[PDB]
């Protein structure tokens, strides 16, 4: 993908005590046009891995296809071996770097959340192959507008509960609705815990516009 | 005298429903020296007996490293075991490179069997005249796999391949009811007593002919050679 066409904006993610919660708004924009307004930018990989993605949505649908067929082909063996969130993250790092090195990138920026062996996983992969793991992730303009709130809470309190992380994710999505012009007031929140991956949505933000009357 | 119309190539079925080249390659493993593999709940031990071309030669290797968690032992054509080691080492490297995790041992064994079925069905190519005995440790615990020249692979509690390894299987089936609860040293001594019973009456397990390969939970795959089998053999009993 030399030129992205229908892109998705910021995807958040934060580890809490017992899992990871990620969110993504349900909009795919063609340029500035909010053209595709009910598309899910969060994949359930398997029981213990979930994946939200930015960038080109056709490339994310490709990665959904390839990675879901990998999960199917793994579960056919029945041998008790599952792809870990770190394994999905490493496969996806290899995929994005391999497409980078052919000068044909997948125009995506992905958050891989997961929970295996009682340990949370949260992993960033972008179109160049730059991968790392962190207690809070945010792609797009979330790296500018949501990662401050996320990292200040994770500075004061390193271990969040699921309710605190859910409220923090909602609060950053409200900020990204206020300040990011490609965001949208309809988002999914995906959680992976010991109970598996649940995808909740569509969720909306509580808007405040009291500053609109403060102009005189 | 009794010359056979059907044991010419591997792509010929006999009218008895059999493929004789596969069957004849199945006893290329009884042309190899004996090897016992056995697993506990935490460890998987490959014990092999190796032989020397002369008293001045140095005892052909039988346990081979494949990864940090997978180590195999061979019986049969050591030229085919080299093809199989190169293949298996590269598959272990490929999935430690792509997925950054060790192989499931059963997936590598399935992948070996899919490799070795191909010369059992295509013309002008012989079956692999080696049987492997594959110790590994992964998320599902330790594993002992047998692969045969028939491209059929076996998940084993304990196994012996090689020449006159029936007697080890008579030992191992008798004593497999206590392999899982062993520690490391008793599991190695069970493997040695299985290997010691694939011997004639005048022969004994020495430091030169015994090679021991152990993988475990907090242990990478390590081959214990000449000086290193002395802790494992100087705790056994005299031959009964």
């Amino acid at each position: 993908t030399q030129n992205p066409m229908v892109t998705g904006t910021s995807v958040l993610g934060v580890k809490f005590e017992g899992g990871v919660v990620i969110a993504a708004d349900m909009l795919g924009s063609y340029g500035s046009l909010a053209r595709f307004r009910n598309i899910s930018r969060i994949m359930r990989v398997n029981n213990s891995t979930m994946l939200g993605a930015s960038g080109d949505y056709a490339d994310f649908q490709y990665l959904k296809q390839v990675l879901g067929q990998m999960v199917i082909d793994e579960e056919l063996l029945g041998d008790g071996h599952s792809y870990s969130p770190r394994a999905i993250h490493s496969w996806l790092t290899r995929a994005m770097y391999s497409r980078r090195s052919k000068m044909n990138p997948l125009w995506n920026t992905m958050v891989i959340g997961g929970y295996a062996d009682g340990e949370s996983f949260l992993g960033y992969v972008d179109m160049l192959g730059v991968a790392y793991e962190a207690p809070s992730l945010a792609t797009g303009y979330g790296a500018y507008l949501a990662q401050p709130l996320l990292r200040e809470v994770l500075e004061k309190q390193p271990v969040l509960s699921q309710t605190e992380a859910r409220d923090l994710v909602e609060r950053c999505m409200r900020v990204l609705y206020y300040r990011d012009a490609r965001s949208y007031n309809r988002f999914q929140i995906a959680t992976v815990t010991e109970k598996g991956v649940e995808i909740e949505g569509p969720l909306s933000t509580e808007t405040n516009w009291d500053i609109a009357h403060m102009i005189s | 005298m009794f010359r056979n119309q059907y044991d010419n190539d591997v792509t010929v079925w006999s009218p008895q429903g059999r493929i004789h080249q596969i069957e004849y390659a199945m006893e290329a493993v009884k042309q190899g020296s004996a090897t016992v593999g056995l697993k506990s709940k935490t460890h998987a031990v490959l014990v092999a007996l190796k032989r020397a071309q002369s008293e001045l030669a140095a005892h052909q290797k039988k346990i081979l490293h494949v990864d940090n968690h997978i180590g195999i032992s061979i019986a049969g054509l050591t030229a085919d075991a080299r093809l199989l080691c190169n293949f298996m080492r590269q598959e272990c490297l490929d999935s430690r490179f792509v997925f950054d995790r060790p192989l499931p041992v059963s997936r590598l064994v399935s992948l070996i069997g899919s490799k070795t079925q191909i010369p059992t069905q295509r013309y002008g190519r012989r079956p692999y005249g080696v049987g492997l005995l594959i110790a590994g440790y992964d998320d599902m615990g330790p594993h002992i796999f047998q692969t045969c020249p028939s491209a059929n692979y076996f998940d084993c509690r304990a196994m012996s391949i090689g020449a006159r390894s029936q007697s080890a299987r008579t030992y191992l089936e008798r004593h497999m009811s206590e392999f899982m609860e062993c520690n490391l040293n008793e599991l190695v001594k069970h493997g040695l007593r299985a290997l010691r019973e694939t011997l004639p009456a005048e022969q004994d397990l020495t430091t030169k002919n015994v090679s021991i390969g152990i993988v475990g939970k907090d242990l990478e795959f390590t081959i214990y050679d000449d000086d290193d089998v002395s802790p494992f053999l100087e705790g056994l009993e005299e031959r009964p």
